[PDB]
Order: C-alpha cells, then sequence, then structure tokens
C-alpha cells in the first residue's frame, strides 16, 4: 500500500545512490528479487586488527522505513566489544539514535567507525570489553586471530 | 474477544496490519513470518510481501477503546 | 450511541461492509465506491490515487461491527 511503496522508493533511491558512488572498501545491495533484504560487505579496515578480513552482514529494512531503522547483523564472526556471537550490533544509530534522514550508507560508515573504535564502556560482550580496556595487546592479538580464522 | 487477537501471536495486538487477503496480524509477527518463514499469507497461503502490508488503522482504534476497560 | 471507528468517513452511519484502502483508511463499501465513480480516483482522506480494485475487505472490522449489533441494535 502507500507505506510499503514509500519504503520501496526510498530503498531503491538509496541503492542507486550507493552504486553510483560506491565506497572503496564496502558494498551493499539486495540479495535477489527482494529489495527489503540486503547483504553488505565490509573490508576489515587497515590500521586495525581486522586487517585483511572480509565481513558480511545482512540488512532487513522494515515496512515503516525510513521511519524505523534497518535491522543489521554480521554473518561473519568477529571479536568485538559491541558485536556478539549472533552477529548483533550494539550501535546507537540502529536503536535510539535512528533518524529518517540517515541512510544505509551512513549505517555502514558508523559500523566501520565502530570497528576502528569500540564502545567498551557500553558493551554488548562484557569480557571482550574488559580485555579491550585493560589489555589492548591481548585484544588486538585475539581480534587478529579471529579475523584469520573466520574472515580470511 | 477473538477478533482483538492476532492470527499468529494468538494475543491482543499492539500494531494491527492487514494483507490483501483482508486478514489482520500484529506487525512484528507477520514481518518475522515474511522474512524468515516465507513470502506468503499464513492463513490464505497466497503470495504476500512486506510492502503489501497495510496498517489497519480502524482496528487500532478498536484496541485502544478496549484497553480503556 | 455508536463509536466513530464503527461509522463511515463518508456514510456517517454504522458501516455494513468495511473496506480499507492502501492508505489504511476504512470506508463502507457503497460509499467509497460511489466516491470513486462520482468524485474521482483518490482516497477521500489521504488524497493518494485510489481505484475500486485496490479496496480490501477489512474482515476484522466486519466482525467488530457484527459484535456491536449482537449487543444493541
Ligand atoms: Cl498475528
Ligand atoms: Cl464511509
Amino acid at each position: 500500500g502507500a507505506m510499503g511503496s514509500k519504503a520501496l522508493k526510498r530503498i531503491h533511491k538509496e541503492l542507486n545512490d550507493l552504486a553510483r558512488d560506491p565506497p572503496a572498501q564496502c558494498s551493499a545491495g539486495p540479495v535477489g528479487d527482494d529489495m527489503f533484504h540486503w547483504q553488505a560487505t565490509i573490508m576489515g579496515p587497515n590500521d586495525s586488527p581486522y586487517q585483511g578480513g572480509v565481513f558480511f552482514l545482512t540488512i532487513h529494512f522494515p515496512t515503516d522505513y525510513p521511519f524505523k531503522p534497518p535491522k543489521v547483523a554480521f554473518t561473519t564472526r568477529i571479536y568485538h566489544p559491541n558485536i556478539n556471537s549472533n552477529g548483533s550490533i550494539k550501535l546507537d544509530i540502529l536503536r535510539s539514535q535512528w533518524s529518517p534522514a540517515l541512510t544505509i550508507s551512513k549505517v555502514l560508515l558508523s559500523i566501520c567507525s565502530l570497528l576502528c573504535d569500540p564502545n567498551p564502556d557500553d558493551p554488548l560482550v562484557p569480557e571482550i570489553a574488559r580485555i579491550y580496556k585493560t589489555d589492548r595487546e591481548k585484544y588486538n592479538r585475539i581480534a587478529r586471530e579471529w579475523t584469520q580464522k573466520y574472515a580470511m | 474477544p477473538d477478533y482483538l487477537c492476532g492470527k499468529i501471536s494468538f494475543e491482543l495486538m499492539r500494531e494491527p496490519c492487514i494483507t490483501p487477503s483482508g486478514i489482520t496480524y500484529d506487525r512484528k509477527d507477520i514481518e518475522e513470518h515474511l522474512q524468515r518463514v516465507g513470502h506468503f499469507d499464513p492463513v490464505t497461503r497466497s503470495p504476500l510481501t512486506q510492502d503489501q502490508l497495510i496498517p489497519n488503522l480502524a482496528m487500532k482504534e478498536v484496541i485502544d477503546a478496549f484497553i480503556q476497560e
């Protein structure tokens, strides 16, 4: 109806803007004939312990989009204070700080920022957040080991 | 009253949603169904997608008056 | 006395065959079908383009209305 068509035109518009000006290290788009269900790819950022890894995510837009945030999760395992073993992302933009002015492009930028700079003081996985805050050499070691075991 | 209840949740609905078949579901349930069971209507089995879901605004007003009881 | 969500946006009477538009708006069938033929192909409330074939039976409302009858008139 009205609402679903509105969501579709906006998802469509955001897809077009993204393919016309892709990020160098990322990508996102519908898996098949389903514009509400996307896959994304994030290259592990250089200058971080996810270096060299490839991380895949699923994105599900709601019928209320853009007035509700997309649902975004990792399908590649990753060692991170704000990402758990289910792939769930504790990130403000996806919860209380959503705005209909934001986009998937901005969601991807924010997740990359999150990988470069965890939020251990508001953890999703408290033990990883503790190792991050107390022993960054060990956090970096384990994060690189997970990158090699699961994303390379 | 069975009609305040969802056709999946089997509970009173907070966000009533109607399909082209004319069946009303609570939003979360129908969307989870569409995304992770299949793109079809659970009661009529006809094809259904997320963008065809229509807010059942009349039914929401019904639940609101029943809540105030 | 009747509640408003039971009465038609056009009809101003108890609805007998409720249809809901792609905007989520519910009308009595005869009245919305008469609006579409005499006024134009648009939703009386949201104004977005509307045709008769896009009307959907609001089946839950039909049983809400039937339960009101079974209590009073
Ligand atoms: Cl339901
Ligand atoms: Cl009416």
